[PDB]
């Protein structure tokens, strides 16, 4: 959120057709998108991310 | 008669009552078809049904959960091509409301 | 949250009243109280609303003996708050039995204001250590909210008194008060009088008014410990968040501080970042080594630079951190402040958990066993012999801060997965 | 491009757009979630639209 | 409906006569009777039409030794009514013993303007407990009206004597009294003398005029407690209508008050709701909670900000309310009074049940306790052995009141579904 902030606020603040404002909300998203862990080839890595988060909820017991 | 039968049957599966002439599965028998005789529902609403099964594939897309999704969506399609359809599906949505979840590894 | 500030001591009272001042600076207020109609930011970080655009501030002001908090009373900086909590020997002896007495009707005055707040996050100490009438009073008065709230956090600002040299009770006071501050304090914010006695010989050729100026010095360093509240940042907008990486463990709670000018009469982030790295820009002065290090920018923003300078102090290796634990040394970034004129726009903050503070613990704790073993020193008064017959208290805090040493110097090792 | 970024204000559902779905002031959400802990801690059997569109609007 | 207000007792004659001559001033019409031609509005609610643009008040006053009496006979608001009703110890059987035998002509006063009035809905009582003449000839007078009146309501403003400290019977005045105020009234009224000194105290610095003030505030809620009848307004412009939720039990039928300023030498309505909850805005001084809470509003109206409010002081969670019940603080908004200049244009106003007046009850009651088992106190005159030669009336009133206690502690309880 701080590269990719700058990224859409310049290709907004810019933009000179409304298309542009569009096509620059839609990279910035899925930038973000591939940024995290929501991809379909990127499951791998979240899976081990869901049983890091499990044993903080089990250490609380 | 094959419908006696099958509650029987019912009894003996969900309750684990193997032996009919165990009182305790006369009992669960009675009360099983005493309820199928208390009508107190209304009829199965089809188009509720459908809503309710497009809200679960949004979930299932909401979480990142694709391949969940995507079977989700192909299995409900499939099975809704040849009444009883939206019958089944609200009993199995209403048997485990619980959470349900996870569920993976298709 | 919101946090109740309590200052006491003649020197607690003065950076009570200084950090309170330089609020009223920061933000876009009256020193009456008023706020100003050309004002975004938060102005209700530590303050209760009045009317008159009124942000009274949140802070009680405790007073022994007093001499200073009548030139602290004639002042407009009185008229921001003084919801009427003035209330009324240089042991900690005098301090402890005198707050002994009265401990009531001044946990009454911060009842008064619990109920008054609606939301809470902790209290914080405005401490002098070995000043006579706060030592003892801040100790009791310590215990005292630990034993009334296991629900609140404490932090408390503190002095190490050492002017390399008259009071001869210094390490007994410095002991016991330390003793209640490793076992009955949540965090602790310490500080070299020496270091700033240092930096203050450094940046001009004073010697007698280094008072106002080491006032300049704190000023700084505590806003900038503020700054990520009181202007809304993302993460450590509560004190818990900035608090919990920085403790591995509370019998490790003792906190570092710096400032990245030397003098205060483009620049990258690495560069502030790799001297706050530098011990002769560090304000508090085998090898030691951090236990975690977090540090806060606030100024001009590189965005991606960040990231850039972060490989670049890595591949430096200027700092080596714990063997045994994944400590690493960690970024902040705050929005510079508005309302007021500023020389260096950027500016830097450490926050960490180093061993070299162990040093001047047995240096007090040598000098204690050689004045306690010359026996002319505690000064015999009947606030010690009513305190203690025996005097073995002071024996069993130095029992418990020599073990707190073992405990630095186990910690100290690449092995401390074992106790002690 | 003029009258949508005023009259329909664009930038400003931005800038919201970026504070509270992407957390983007931080506080606002954390005050949120530190109030809203008794709830989520309840099972959800028990828990009604009321109670959260309530709870909401003292935070804001 | 039409209510005549009834007064007796010295301070009781003067809170008519305070409230009369408010409602002079509220109400476009002259002291000498004559209503103004410079003015909508009811001038109706409890006043004769005479002609000349005479609404003669109707309004009974009752005396008995009379000092004060003559003080108040001597005005300009005495030219407003007095259809000629005057007619003439500091014991309740004095006062009772006193109203035995003059009842009937009094009584003849009564159903003079009861044939007078064509329409009623109740009557008035302002009365003052332990006021020596007051008591005991207005618990007679209040169980003659009951008696021959079970069709009409009655509502008695009385104080409640609590100055802090000689006269010593005045808990078995108060024992009495109570005794038929619980079994012989339809709605009490009640105020602290010790509350309106310590908010006298508050807004002021006074002691020695403080009954003048009290007369301000106690008009101030009179006057409130009556404009939504007196002003057209929509619900609760009947005394029924007002009364019959603050009630859910006629055990539970004492009534508390309220006044949104503390010192009366944009606001919304949240702020005076949500402070109109706090007890030291509350004009009356385990956990206490109420039983049902109406408030009414009287200024500045903005029209969708009332439900947001009301979103908002449920999410305050400030008050829970009785648990085996739906209990709900309501709201009612009325017109601000024309005819006066007035300051504070928001006004705010708390009929509520709560059960923190069963403590000033057994206070009473301990201090009864106290005095009939010491034994000197009852002062042993002619009125009390004629009046009984056994003295267990009072024992009986003294059961009656501790049963009184035990329904309140039990309705304290989350079990009020079974009796006691």
């Amino acid at each position: 959120l701080e590269c990719s902030w700058d990224e859409l606020w310049n290709k907004v603040q810019q933009a000179q057709d409304l298309d542009h404002i569009i096509a620059a909300h839609e990279v910035f998203l899925d930038t973000i998108i591939s940024r995290c862990l929501l991809d379909s080839d990127s499951r791998a890595l979240l899976n081990q991310l869901r049983a890091v988060f499990d044993q903080i909820i089990e250490l609380q017991n | 008669a094959q419908q006696e039968r099958d509650v029987r049957e019912l009894v003996r599966g969900v309750a684990g009552l193997q032996d009919e002439a165990d009182p305790n599965f006369q009992l669960a028998l009675n009360f099983a078809w005493s309820n199928f005789r208390f009508h107190r529902f209304l009829d199965v609403n089809s188009h509720k049904i459908e809503k309710t099964i497009e809200g679960i594939y949004e979930k299932f897309v909401i979480h990142s959960d694709l391949s969940k999704a995507a079977s989700w969506k192909r299995l409900t399609e499939e099975f809704l091509n040849a009444d009883a359809h939206y019958s089944i599906l609200s009993l199995l949505l209403c048997l485990s409301d619980s959470p349900s979840n996870s569920s993976y590894v298709e | 949250r919101e946090i109740i500030t309590l200052q006491l001591g003649q020197c607690g009272n003065q950076i009570g009243f200084e950090f309170w001042k330089q609020l009223c600076a920061e933000h876009g207020i009256s020193p009456e109280g008023i706020v100003e109609e050309f004002a975004t930011d938060r102005k209700d970080v530590f303050f209760y609303q009045a009317d008159d655009e009124h942000y009274i501030p949140r802070a009680v002001l405790l007073d022994l003996e007093p001499r200073v908090i009548h030139s602290i009373l004639n002042s407009p900086y009185a008229k921001l708050y003084n919801p009427e909590n003035i209330y009324l020997g240089n042991n900690w002896a005098s301090g402890f039995s005198q707050g002994e007495k009265i401990h009531e009707d001044i946990f009454d005055i911060i009842d008064r204001e619990a109920d008054g707040s609606d939301s809470l996050e902790g209290f914080v100490l405005c401490h002098s250590i070995a000043g006579g009438t706060g030592s003892g009073l801040g100790s009791y008065l310590l215990e005292r909210l630990n034993d009334r709230y296991p629900k609140k956090l404490v932090q408390t600002y503190s002095v190490f008194p050492n002017q390399d040299e008259d009071v001869v009770v210094q390490p007994y006071n410095s002991l016991l008060t330390l003793k209640r501050l490793t076992q009955n304090a949540d965090c602790v914010v310490v500080l070299d009088n020496t270091a700033l006695n240092r930096i203050a010989t450094d940046r001009l050729h004073i010697q007698n008014p280094s008072f106002s100026q080491i006032n300049q010095l704190v000023s700084t360093i505590m806003s900038a410990s503020t700054t990520t509240l009181r202007y809304p940042g993302y993460m450590n907008n509560d004190l818990i968040g900035l608090i919990a990486s920085l403790i591995p463990t509370p019998r490790l709670h003792f906190l570092m501080t710096g400032y990245t000018p030397l003098t205060t009469d483009k620049t990258t982030v690495l560069d502030v970042m790799r001297r706050l790295l530098q011990p002769k820009n560090v304000m508090v002065s085998t090898n030691h080594c951090y236990i975690a290090i977090l540090n806060i920018i606030q100024g001009e923003v590189d965005p991606t630079q960040v990231h850039k300078s972060l490989q670049r102090i890595r591949e430096r290796k200027l700092a080596n951190f714990i063997p045994w634990g994944p400590a690493s040394i960690q970024v902040a970034l705050s929005r510079k402040s508005p309302y007021l004129p500023s020389a260096h726009r950027v500016s830097g903050l450490m926050m960490a958990n180093h061993t070299s503070i162990s040093s001047l613990f047995e240096r007090t704790c040598r000098q204690y066993d050689k004045l306690r073993k010359r026996e002319a020193f505690l000064e015999q008064f009947r606030k010690e012999d009513m305190f203690k017959d025996n005097f073995d208290e002071m024996d069993t805090s130095r029992e418990i801060v020599q073990q707190l040493i073992d405990e630095y110097h186990a910690a100290t090792r690449p092995d401390y997965i074992s106790w002690g | 491009l003029d009258v949508l970024n005023k009259k329909y204000s664009l930038l400003d559902h931005m800038q919201a757009m970026r504070r509270y779905l992407l957390l983007g002031q931080g506080d606002f959400i954390r005050h949120l979630m530190d109030l809203l802990k008794p709830e989520l801690v309840r099972p959800a059997t028990t828990l009604y639209q009321h109670n959260l569109t309530g709870i909401l609007e003292t935070a804001v």
